[PDB]
């Protein structure tokens, strides 16, 4: 080898490179694993045309079946609200998501009005240019104080505040662990980021737990990556689907204890429990700042459009700059964030309403009890729960139609119900049908118990 | 396809040296900012801003701060020229609250005194249907009197009410199509709406300038998307012809539908789409279109009906059509309109009638007595007027501007006038000296739009008489000559 | 697919010393015909051959020298083993005609010497029907009395007989298929019924060693072919998979239809094709299935149906069965067998039922009486001793063969015996040594074969007694010593 090593040291340098840029090449027909077949063909124009002849597209919306439950709107008469006219009929509202009956009181319109008189119907603009208005922020601030949080930020639609709140923040890569029963709004801000989406099962902490203990396992393997990754749980206050409460204690331990930030949407739990009205937080003590971020819509119980967002102003600039429906949409208009302020300022002078609400709630829950063919989930604390069926048949379509029956039954009974609607395609997980039932201040204990007594019959002359 | 009228639009190129001092002040900022950055993370100089709480320091940091660096850097600068809030209806003249920062715009005090009497070229107001006193204001009051303020359901629940009804079936009329519905925004209409419509299997052919709604509905059906260039049929009939021949792209299959998304009007370029041609390739290789006809329903057209009106078109011709009232009409909403078994089928297959909560009374209200009063139904001369000067408006602006040395984007019909910057400092130049001089305009920047091209959008409207736009000329020249913003080689 | 019984065959591979010394020999070969090349261009050494006329030396000349290359300096050295005239009827023994040539094989001349009683292991007589004398030979005799000699016409004109709707019928009866049609030539049937099935954009799959008529009735329709190795279920099916997958090579576009060419027997090999799995691939991937039965209808099979019989399967099954009646039934012809719809199209579409004269009547009455005879109609016990007969003789050859240290290709069913050779002197030496010990053998070399594989083929028949058989197989053995033949590791 010594021998070797001096036989080449005596060559020249030119003769050197040479041999081994030819190893090198070597080396490359060694391992070029390719094996072209040297050949290229092209398309003719005939051909082109010929193949462009033959496609035809399918038709832009299938055809339509003709017992579509969900092709018949029913049509209101006038204001949705206590004593409403439904489809011509005068009945008794037990359908419409108007917990504390401000839509028709004086003081909201009358502000209302004259917000109307001061600024107009439309703002012409986004917040950006030249949309922003002085109710815009003296509504931001009187969130802000009544959540007793830092800094709130308003959307003009209930659906995109939860739609582009969730996407600002998970990004690519990182890891969500969202509630198994949770409505649209939620399940399309999922999507629209594209971050890795875990379900768990429905109100289940050991399920939570597991999944937590699998990501730690996980992140054990690989820290560095482990290091870059971010974790949300996102969970609501008191669920639509189901009408079930969330255990917050727990979710907080298994935050702090496995570093994951909470997303709370409380949409109809914001002006329905705690005895200020102020969410889940106050009926379970828990304290404002363990959450990061709470959003709400202000339809279901403020009775105008919009919605908002809650939190830190580490955690709220963000959605200024980064939430899409916050960017380049128009702002809302002068006269709901107007309603709005009065709604607020009606829930901060009496709170007594919160009360009033919840011991309805728990009379009409205890009254509904007993049917025979028909059973009552949601908690005795929800203002809006279910009926379903207890004996399903095979499909689904029988037990829409039963149910469908008993609205138009009750109907008829100055009674007026509603059914919960789902896109049956697009759910994630598709909830049984059911009919829904919804509490309101307005209602009367006699009403209330007439309303059970004509359910409980009706059901029971269907049923069988 | 064939223009019964001529199509003059021009789009004239950067001068080098501009483009050299652009890139030159853009690298200043860009090593300024490092400098800062630097600084800000040795605790030099201590930092103004939010830092997350002290039980959540071992939790993974919630944002990546190279994210935020055109954030820091340059947006904060300049950040004075946005948001800035008005206590009066969006007239031809508004009033601004006042604001003064002391710490570089990283935080802003209100002083007590009210601008007054800015001229309007910022709100979107085309028609001038944004004031507090009129016919409209009055059915408003009375809807709102009547009906309340919002609905608190759903319109396949019990949230359905007859005033919506009413005002799809007028829709319909003032459009020409079968039948058309009503929605509570326009971002929400395209978001909920594009996604209903295709889904995996499917190709969306999208325009280079779409609007941020067309593409995140793109983005949340499963369907591919390719992107061709701005108003180009060239590149619209490749990609036809590619999409059609060589299939789906991994497994060959004939693709399930092909989508056209375009826009009627776009905003900040201001170029008016060539429908005759998109008509024509769309007809000849069987595709199907979505016309987003939001800034161009009532500005465009003889009559106000938008873009189908003003080439002449059959509107039975576009598969579907959306549209907004924010801009023309002056109040919230979104529509989609198109035949009867497409209405039927939206009615029940899409997001926001299962899930979203419908329109407000008085917003509708608000709407009707607009597009009746724009179609004629009142009786009163109003409705033609307002159409005819925000005609002679937008040619006059335009006219003057240009002969003025400017560089102008856009058709000669838009009623949207892209002035050119060009250089990053520029942009809250314009923005500080229009400002005090009574003029309220929209700067726009780089991450924005393209690196060399910033500008400023002028908005005209119907409400601006001609003293208004001769003080804005006036005050715009002198701008111009103290920033030297008359780039133009062509006419000076 | 699954067998009923075990399915053995050994190809075993070339020692290393034999390859290298092949080589050696045909390097050797190449080089000298080079040279003689260069002495026969200058004129040096006088051509035996004919020239073009003189009148015609400015045209183009007619062949290219090189392509003649093998033919005059392999093929002409080694020329007598082939072409050897018979002056008898070629059964079990046979007379040839001796000849002897003074240039080197360029020219014979013929001594007035015969040679009798060779040893015949060339014809194809399998079941031993070629004789002079018999039931067959009177009923041929009457029919070319009554009928004469050949048909003057074409099946479609006023050409069609009476013998040969009889002689369709039975043929239809022997393989258990509904129908089936008779041609005038093994050969033209593939060339001339292939390209009526298939056409331009359809695939045919054909196994490495088809048959040359197989081979030009593919290339004569416009079908695409591709080839998969012999007997490798694993490659038909990987190219099966990739048909069907990525469809027509330019335009990706499903295959009209998918047809798998196979024959029975393979005459060269020796090998008898895998027909469970063929069968189960092509019900698996929806291919049909055209069998080639030329050497397999007589010679395999309990009762003698071929191949199908052989391995217990449905007639059904497949969809174009081919035959032959040159190999077992001793007069010329063809056939093609299947369902009645298949055999409508034929005799509508088909090139020899248009413009080709059809068979003879001697032929087919020859056809039907040996057929007869082998179904047993006559009652004689004859037609199964001669099944028998010539499975016996296949086995006992096929282990005194392989028991005494050569080397054999195939199954151990198969009549057909391939000797290996390997080397190119030793094909000339092995057959004159052959003729000399009065046994008349078929030898094949390189262009043939693959370079490395030289052979002598034996083809046994039912006619062979035991005696002659034993005297063979001694002669073989003392030549195999004398060339040392026997290069076979496992038994020696
Ligand atoms: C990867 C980082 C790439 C840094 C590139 C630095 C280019 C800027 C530079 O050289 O000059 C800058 C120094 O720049 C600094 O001193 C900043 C050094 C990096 C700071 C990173 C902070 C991370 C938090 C200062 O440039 P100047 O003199 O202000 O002009
Ligand atoms: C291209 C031609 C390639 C020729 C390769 C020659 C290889 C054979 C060789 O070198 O030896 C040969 C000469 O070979 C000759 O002298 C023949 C020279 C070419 C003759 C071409 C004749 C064309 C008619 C003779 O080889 P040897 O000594 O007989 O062994």
């Amino acid at each position: 080898l010594v021998e070797m090593v001096q036989a080449l040291y005596e060559a020249p340098a030119y003769h050197l490179i040479l041999e081994g840029i030819l190893i090198l090449w070597i080396i490359r027909l060694l391992f070029s694993k390719t094996y072209k077949l040297q050949e290229r063909s092209d398309l003719t124009v005939k051909e082109k045309e010929e193949l462009i002849e033959e496609w035809q597209p399918e038709p832009l919306v299938p055809p339509v079946p003709k017992d579509h439950p969900a092709l018949n709107y029913n049509i209101v008469s006038g204001p949705p609200s206590h004593k409403t006219v439904v489809n011509g009929k005068e009945c008794i509202n037990f359908a419409s998501f108007n917990f504390l009956g401000l839509l028709d009181n004086p003081r909201v319109k009358a502000a209302a009005l004259a917000s109307l008189k001061k600024y107009g119907v439309g703002t012409c603009g986004p917040r950006g240019f030249y949309g922003t208005f002085d109710v815009h922020l003296d509504l931001e601030d009187r969130l802000a104080k009544f959540m007793k949080t830092e800094e709130a930020i308003i959307y003009s639609y209930g659906f995109a505040t939860i739609a582009s709140a969730i996407p600002a923040y998970s990004k690519r890569g990182d890891i969500v662990f969202v509630d198994r029963a949770a409505c649209f709004a939620i399940q399309k801000g999922l999507q629209a980021s594209r971050s890795d989406i875990k379900l768990f099962k429905h109100n289940d902490m050991a399920d939570l737990e597991r999944l937590l203990k699998e990501q730690e396992i996980e992140d054990q393997k690989n820290p560095r990556k482990a290091r870059v990754t971010r974790r949300f749980i996102v969970v609501e206050g008191l669920y639509m689907n189901t009408g079930t409460i969330c255990p917050l204690p727990e979710l907080v331990k298994l935050k702090y204890k496995y570093k994951a930030r909470i997303f709370l949407e409380e949409s109809l739990s914001f002006g329905v429990l705690g005895e200020h009205g102020r969410g889940v937080t106050e009926h379970y003590g828990i304290n404002i700042d363990d959450i990061d971020l709470i959003s709400a819509n202000m339809e279901n119980a403020l009775a105008s459009i919009g919605g908002f967002c809650c939190g830190r102003s580490f955690v709220i600039d963000h959605q200024r700059l980064s939430g899409q429906g916050y960017c380049f949409s128009a702002s809302l208009p002068p006269l709901l964030a107007a309603a709005a302020i009065e709604a607020l300022n009606i829930m901060e002078e009496n709170p007594g309403i919160f009360a009033v609400l919840k011991e309805k709630c728990g009379q009409i829950h205890k009254a509904l009890q007993g049917i025979s063919g028909l059973k009552v989930v949601g908690e005795s604390l929800s203002p809006a729960f279910h009926l379903q069926l207890e004996e399903s048949t095979g499909s689904r379509e029988q037990d829409v139609r039963l149910l469908q029956e008993i609205v138009d039954q009750c109907m008829n009974r100055s009674i007026a119900l509603t059914q919960a609607r789902y896109l049956e395609k697009e759910e994630k997980c598709l909830p049984p049908p059911s009919i829904r039932v919804v509490v309101t201040v307005e209602q009367t204990e006699e009403e209330l118990e007439r309303a059970a007594s004509t359910i409980k019959e009706v059901a029971q002359a269907v049923l069988l | 396809g064939l223009y019964k009228r001529p199509f003059n639009e021009a789009f004239e190129e950067t001068p080098m040296l501009v483009a050299v001092l652009t890139y030159v002040g853009y690298g200043v900022l860009t090593l300024f900012g490092y400098l800062r950055d630097f600084l800000r993370y040795w605790r030099i100089e201590k930092c103004h801003h939010a830092t997350e709480r002290e039980e959540q320091k071992d939790f993974v940091s919630l944002y990546q701060d190279f994210e935020n660096f055109y954030t820091r850097n340059l947006y904060m600068r300049i950040r004075d020229n946005w948001n800035r809030p008005i206590c009066s209806v969006p007239g031809a003249r508004v009033d601004i609250m006042e604001r003064q920062s002391h710490d570089y715009n990283w935080s802003f005090k209100y002083t007590g005194n009210i601008i007054k009497g800015v001229i309007n070229m910022g709100s979107y107001n085309y028609l001038g249907f944004a004031r507090n006193t009129g016919s409209c204001q009055e059915a408003a009051a009375k809807v709102l009197e009547e009906y309340g303020a919002g609905v608190c359901s759903t319109r396949q629940e019990i949230g359905n009410l007859d005033k919506h009804e009413e005002l799809e079936e007028l829709v319909a009329r003032f459009l020409g199509v079968e039948a058309a519905m009503a929605y509570g925004m326009g971002f929400a209409t395209n978001s909920m709406n594009i996604p209903a419509l295709v889904g995996k299997g499917c190709l969306i052919l999208s325009d280079e300038l779409n609007h941020a709604s067309l593409v995140l509905g793109a983005r949340l059906s499963g369907a591919t998307i390719r992107i061709f260039k701005h108003n180009n049929m060239q590149s619209l009939e490749k990609l036809l012809k590619d999409a059609i021949v060589y299939g789906q792209p991994r497994t060959r299959r004939p693709w399930k539908k092909i989508l056209i998304l375009v826009e009627g009007i776009y905003s900040m370029e201001g170029s008016i789409v060539r429908l005759p041609e998109v008509i024509a390739l769309k007809k000849k290789y069987k595709a199907y279109l979505y016309l987003d006809e939001a800034h161009s329903i009532g500005a465009l057209g003889p009559t106000g009906r938008g873009v189908v009106e003003y080439f002449g078109l059959d509107p039975e011709d576009v598969d579907v059509m959306m549209g907004t009232f924010t801009k023309s009409f002056g109040a919230s909403g979104g529509y989609i309109g198109g035949k009867k078994e497409l209405i039927d089928y939206l009615r029940t297959h899409s997001h926001s009638a299962v899930y979203a909560t419908s329109l407000s009374p008085p917003v509708v209200e608000q709407i009707i007595t607009s597009m009746k009063c724009i179609m004629g139904q009142d009786g009163t001369s109003l409705g033609k007027e307002c159409v005819q000067q925000l005609a002679e408006n937008t040619r006059y602006f335009r006219r003057r501007l240009k002969e003025m040395g400017f560089i102008i984007y856009g058709n000669e019909d838009s009623p949207v006038v892209p002035l050119m910057l060009y250089m990053p400092a520029k942009i809250g130049a314009f923005g500080r000296e229009m400002l005090k001089r009574n003029i309220g305009v929209v700067v726009v920047g780089f991450p924005a739009t393209p690196i060399i091209e910033s500008r400023a959008r002028f908005c005209l409207s119907a409400a601006h008489t001609k003293e208004i736009l001769d003080t804005a000329l006036k005050e715009i020249d002198e701008v111009g000559d103290l920033l030297q913003l008359k780039y133009s080689r062509h006419r000076l």
